[PDB]
């Protein structure tokens, strides 16, 4: 694909990052944790009815530990996808400080807050106490990597922004 | 040291203004740019 | 050229700026393992002490944009963590230079305008000085920058890009980064010297015809809204400023807007008049630019980013400021008509096809319905006076609900690692939240006027029949709105408006043609008679009637009707059950029996997934029989095909055992498992009776599979789990367990199960494990036994010390190695240990002393894990086993003497982890058990045995040489410090987790011998007064 | 009996 757009990935450890771009690159469940050291790069290819759409997902590391060069991984950024737990709520109360190590390097980009692991019972941040993304304008969506869940909402979503076309859909080829 | 460096500070260009500002003083006559437009349209 | 990009790390020779440029280009355009090397470099090069010597060459002569925000990155890292131990001319020297960079390049509009990036982090270099220096060493920073202020715009601009930063990491983002001592201090000085950098915001916001400059100000006056004191809101012309000179302007409407919905959100009674002209001048400003006659859904659909999130704005400070001063509103007669159109705006803004703005209306629509229900819940007549305000618009909004209505289940189709595709309903996603706000809203509504909600329903359904308003999505948004108000209505009034709605339906089903339009109004209409129990229960022959047409739909191989029956039959079930059992009028027999009696008919066209929920909704009317032969005679006709099936495989099997790798008899077991598991889940106790038939040849079925699964996989490795026959046999093996441990879930009567269900699982279920190789073990086996452990409890502790020599050293050997592999193995391991440790702990008594070693050693193991779920649960297991240990004093102080100081130690090594910080609330209360406990004189035998010393002085020696040693760049004085605050605060969790986070900031920087930041007289005071009002308590 | 014997036995 010629149009490619970077995707910074960012959000606490454990709260599934890798597994939900392992998901799209190959269809396949992580089901162990192996932090992430730095960055990694993933190429994300969708077929648009407009035509093919890359994402160069750069898949950050959660932890303290391995940051590496951390808001480092941010600059000329397009879009972006903050991800929680709705499992924990310590990774939704750290969503503040992700969004303004994000948005202190890219001012203006299209951000996805992206509650993940939807799909267990034990459900800690409850639905209404999501209010985080209102004042900042930020898309919000519930997903799950394990049961593709809102699965390809995020990418329809960054893509419609990006490319200007709110008519458009994702068909598989 | 550190670079060492010939560049100026907050405190001595504090000293050289006084409280007079370099702005502008609302020239007569003056909005801003489509002042009072509806939001769509 | 991995040598050349590694040659950056000599720190021999003068850098080379073209192979750091390189290296960086890399890194940010690089394809593969270029890119991945680079990283590698950079994060290398990075973390070297004395490196930031460097920087003040990569910002002279590198040209790249991305070397210098790497070299601000080093010298970022450098002034956190090292700049008390600097010497003072290297700070000045820093100091200078940083702030010479800022003026040079904030002072030509070119640069500014095309860096943007560099020119933010240097502002923050200069932040991060500020919070390490600013009140102590440098007292005129703000007078220096608001007096550098006035010498141009594009000063100005960056300076109140600097002072926005500073009151952001003072105000808002200083939590778990500052001590609380030196985030106070700070708070205290920036307060006293705000009345300084808001003169300057007031003479920009006044004067300056510079569109950047006047934004800037504004957003930081947005950041300055959320602490400044109130006198400087509502005690001057800010409000007025804001909404005159600014939201009328195009470029100024957001964030002016914004202002203003932070300064509505203010709940104070001091000031109530500047709200009530905040809201006048408001709404006469926005009815100037956003006219009520405006369709704000179709202009909203086809309109710019900037009006969006102005309409989104708008939306927010209009529920913000309606729900904090409606009161206000209301009491002043001559506003009636203002907030009359406030409330237009609103119903206006609902209509917009948005989700999170829809949300934002629907939180305030649903705060006034539960409002004026509170006030009174009786139907309008007198009225009551706040009633009648809102009146004339609440037919508005419940018309907006029930146009609006979202769908009520959420279905997805997913496959489980086994290939399953199964059908879950998401249970407690977004849009149940939404659907169960609408509901809530429209049934206060309905309650207060229940007419008007079934005028509106009503004549939304005649504009479905005569066509002018057909369509699939209105008619099913109509029909949820319908099934919605359920309950909200006096019997005879939802009898007469049920009857009406499904007459009109049932003659519009006729009427359309086509077997897609009329699958889609029979759908509704069962949807609709599924949501009214009610109404089928006090009619016997309309239930009757509904469910044998449900039975006809059944055998319907159009796509989503045998479905819809399954879900509607289970519902009416569920709902219905007790008159199904007993004999109506009319009737010579039970209605359970005569399905019972014809069930092959009815189930011949299901898929066995429908099969399954038939059985699961036919055991729901099994359970309310309460005559205990008749329930036996029907449980027993209730599994007579699956009986019939499984007798045929198990004689088959009995002949040779070899059939059972067969794909198609497993496949066979797989279903017919399902059922029982369904049938048990529906039934309960009563199920005994099939469960004891069949237990003891699905346990012999259950080994020979696994035995099968285990040869596989040990004699062609791993990568047989996927084929479709080891698939199917894992399959078994999980029903079985599933159907035993749900069974067990559901039992009432604990002797009876430990004395006959028990003691086969251990020889079929728990050595078979054993003897399985690690690959083809089942994770589910630990958490059965979790279930059956968290039932039977007291009844299960003689067996306790068989399951662990079972499960508990292989497991253990299986998942000691390291913290990644086997996940499900750790999590139902630690569960199962959970539920020892909480129903069974008399069991550790009777385990030697090396298997309790062993089992304090798994505990200690599960919270030292990266992953939450596993570290919780040895939190939680510790935690429990701390409490349980006190209560028997006998053995309490050998436990003591024996783990007291392992177990605080272990505690203290992942206290200090930036990665388990996410537990710290669990750290907080177990340490705090144990000092307290220490402190009360609980471990009356002495923790030293070289002699007998004081428990609180030998406690406190031991932690401070524990953290001093583990931590050497620590002073004495704050490791005392942090000592006594341990045993201080030892009965406030909340402070106890302050401390630690204190501590945690702490230990990242070198403070070397500088006590500017410790303020040890304060927090000395401050543990003082803790510890006196712990003797008071 | 509660238990019914097993009509299959693997050994
Ligand atoms: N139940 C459930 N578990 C999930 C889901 N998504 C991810 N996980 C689990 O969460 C764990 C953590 O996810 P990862 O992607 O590996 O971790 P990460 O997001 O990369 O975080 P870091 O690597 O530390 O930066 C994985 O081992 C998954 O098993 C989910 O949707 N449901
Ligand atoms: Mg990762």
């Amino acid at each position: 694909p010629q149009v490619q757009f970077k995707l910074v990935l960012v959000g606490d450890g454990g709260t599934g990052k890798t597994t939900f771009v392992k998901r799209h690159l190959t269809g396949e469940f992580e089901k162990k944790y192996v932090a992430t050291l730095g960055v990694e790069v993933h190429p994300l290819v969708f077929h648009t009815n407009r035509g093919p759409i890359k994402f160069n997902v750069w898949d950050t590391a959660g932890l303290e530990k391995f940051g590496g060069l951390r808001d480092g991984y941010y600059i000329q950024a397009q879009c972006a996808i903050i991800m929680f737990d709705v499992t924990s709520r310590v990774t939704y109360k750290n969503v503040p400080n992700w969004h303004r190590d994000l948005v202190r390097v890219c001012e203006n980009i299209p951000i996805v807050l992206c509650g993940n692991k939807v799909d267990i019972k034990d459900r800690k941040v409850k639905a209404k106490s999501i209010v985080f993304h209102r004042k900042k304008n930020l898309q919000y969506y519930d997903i799950s990597a394990k049961s593709n869940y809102n699965f390809e909402k995020p990418f329809l979503w960054l893509a419609r922004k990006l490319i200007g076309d709110p008519n458009l859909e994702f068909v598989a080829m | 040291g550190f670079g060492s460096s010939t560049g100026l500070s907050f405190a001595d260009l504090a000293s050289s203004n006084s409280g007079d500002f370099a702005f502008g003083s609302k020239d007569k006559n003056f909005q801003w740019a489509n002042t009072g437009a509806a939001v769509f349209g | 050229a991995d040598h050349a990009a590694r040659q950056l790390l000599d720190f021999s020779q003068k850098l080379d700026i073209n192979l750091l440029d390189n290296v960086v280009n890399c890194l940010y355009h690089g394809e593969g393992a270029q890119q991945r090397m680079a990283q590698e470099v950079l994060t290398h090069l990075k973390e070297h002490p004395d490196a930031w010597t460097r920087v003040d060459t990569i910002l002279e002569f590198s040209q790249n944009m991305n070397t210098k925000y790497y070299g601000l990155q080093i010298l970022e890292n450098v002034i956190k963590t090292r700049w008390k131990i600097l010497p003072r001319n290297q700070c000045e020297g820093i100091k200078k230079y940083v702030v010479g960079l800022i003026i040079k390049t904030s002072s030509d509009p070119t640069c500014v305008e095309k860096e943007k990036v560099y020119i933010g982090k240097l502002n923050m270099i200069l932040v991060q000085i500020l919070k390490q220096e600013w009140p102590k060493h440098w007292p005129t920073f703000i007078s220096d920058i608001v007096g550098a202020s006035r010498t141009s715009e594009s000063l100005c601009q960056n300076n109140m890009v600097i002072l926005k930063l500073l009151s952001e990491e003072v105000f808002d983002f200083s939590s778990g980064q500052i001590t609380q001592v030196k985030s106070k201090h700070l708070k205290d000085s920036m307060c006293n010297e705000f009345s300084q950098i808001f003169q300057l915001c007031q003479f920009v916001m006044e004067n300056s015809q510079n569109a950047p400059l006047v934004h800037a100000t504004l957003e930081t006056l947005l950041r300055f809204l959320n602490w400044i004191p109130l006198g400087y809101i509502f005690e001057t012309k800010l409000i007025s400023t804001l909404i005159y000179k600014f939201l009328n302007v195009p470029m100024f409407r957001n964030v002016s807007l914004k202002c203003l919905t932070e300064i509505a959100g203010v709940s104070v009674s001091q000031y109530e008049e500047q709200f009530v002209t905040l809201f006048t001048l408001t709404m006469m400003q926005l009815k100037q630019m956003l006219p009520l006659n405006t369709n704000i859904r179709l202009a909203y659909s086809n309109g710019k980013d900037d009006e969006q999130n102005f309409i989104q704005n708008l939306s927010l400070f209009l529920c913000t400021f309606l729900k904090e001063h409606d009161q206000l509103i209301e009491k002043r007669l001559n506003l009636r008509e203002t907030l009359m159109e406030a409330l237009h705006y609103m119903l206006l803004v609902s209509e917009v096809e948005e989700t999170e703005i829809f949300k934002i209306c629907l939180e305030y629509w649903n705060h006034l319905a539960a409002e004026l229900y509170r006030e009174s819940p009786f139907s309008t007549s007198d009225v009551p006076p706040r009633r009648q305000l809102y009146l004339p618009m609440l037919f508005k909004v419940r018309l907006l609900m029930v146009s609006r209505m979202a769908k009520p289940e959420e279905v997805l189709v997913v496959e489980n690692d086994q290939g399953e595709v199964v059908r879950e309903f998401m249970k407690d996603t977004d849009s149940i939240n939404l659907y169960k706000n609408m509901r809530e809203t429209l049934v206060y509504l309905t309650h207060l006027d229940y007419v008007d909600t079934e005028r509106i329903m009503t004549e939304k359904l005649h504009n479905q029949v005569n066509g002018t308003e057909w369509s699939w999505k209105n008619l099913n948004t109509l029909c949820w709105a319908i099934g919605s108000i359920s309950g909200a209505m006096h019997e005879e009034d939802e009898k007469r408006f049920l009857v009406t709605v499904i007459k009109d339906l049932l003659g519009l089903c006729e009427q359309k043609r086509g077997k897609d339009n009329k699958a889609i109004i029979a759908s509704n209409i069962m949807y609709i008679v599924g949501q009214y129990p009610r109404f089928l229960r006090a009619h016997w022959k309309f239930l009757k009637t509904v469910v044998n047409k449900l039975f006809e739909f059944m055998h319907e191989t159009h796509d989503g009707v045998q479905d819809m029956a399954c879900d509607t039959f289970i519902k009416i079930a569920q709902k219905c059950r007790r008159h199904f059992v007993q004999v109506q009028v009319g009737e010579v027999m039970p209605f359970i029996d005569e399905i019972l009696n014809n069930i092959n008919t009815i189930i011949c066209d299901l898929q066995p997934q429908q099969v399954h929920t038939f059985y699961e909704a036919v055991g729901y009317m099994i359970g309310a029989q309460t005559d205990q032969t008749v329930q036996e005679h029907l449980i027993e006709k209730y599994m007579l095909l699956p009986n019939q099936v499984w007798d045929s495989i198990i004689q088959q099997a009995t002949k040779n055992v070899d059939i059972l790798k067969d794909p198609e008899t497993v496949k066979q077991l797989g279903s017919i498992l399902k059922t029982n598991v369904r049938a048990c889940k529906a039934v309960g106790h009563p199920f005994v009776i099939q469960l004891g038939r069949i237990y003891l040849d699905m346990l012999n079925v259950y080994k020979c599979l696994s035995e099968n699964i285990s040869a596989a996989i040990q004699a062609n490795g791993e990568m047989v789990t996927k084929q479709p026959l080891i698939r199917s046999m894992r399959t078994v093996k999980r029903e079985t367990l599933k159907l035993i441990s749900g069974w067990v879930s559901r039992s009432n009567d604990p002797q009876m199960v430990a004395e006959n269900f028990v003691p086969p699982l251990l020889d079929a279920v728990l050595i078979d494990y054993q003897r399985n190789v690690p690959a083809a073990r089942e994770p589910e086996v630990l958490s059965t036994m979790a279930i059956i452990v968290n039932k039977l409890g007291g009844h299960i502790t003689a067996e306790i010390p068989q399951i662990f020599d079972a499960v508990f050293e292989c497991t253990l050997n299986m998942i000691n190695k390291d913290f990644e592999e086997y996940p499900e193995h750790r999590t139902n391991f630690f569960l199962l240990l959970q539920a020892v440790n909480s129903h069974c702990f008399p069991a550790f008594l009777a385990i030697p002393p090396t298997q309790f070693k062993l089992v304090l050693d798994s505990i200690i193991w599960a919270f030292k894990h990266t992953m939450r779920n596993v570290a919780d649960t040895g939190l939680q297991i510790l935690f429990t086993l701390l409490q349980n240990v006190a209560q028997e004093e006998a053995a309490a102080q050998s436990f003591y003497q024996t783990y007291f100081c392992d177990i605080l130690q272990h505690i203290f090594s992942v206290v200090t982890d930036t990665s388990h910080t996410a537990g710290l609330t669990m750290h907080a209360s177990i340490l705090a058990y144990m000092f307290n406990l220490v402190e009360e004189g609980k471990i009356s035998t002495s923790l030293n045995p070289g002699n007998p010393v004081n428990n609180q002085i030998f406690l406190q020696e031991y932690v401070a040489n524990l953290l001093k040693s583990a931590f050497p760049h620590l002073q004495d004085a704050q490791v005392k410090l942090f000592v006594t605050g341990l045993f201080s605060l030892n009965q406030d969790i909340p402070a106890f987790k302050e401390h630690l986070r204190d501590f945690l900031v702490q230990i990242k920087e070198f403070a070397g011998e500088d006590t500017s930041d410790l303020f040890l007289e304060e927090r000395e005071i401050a543990l003082r007064q803790a510890d006196e009002e712990k003797h008071k308590r | 009996a509660v238990v019914s014997p097993p009509k299959f036995v693997f050994g």
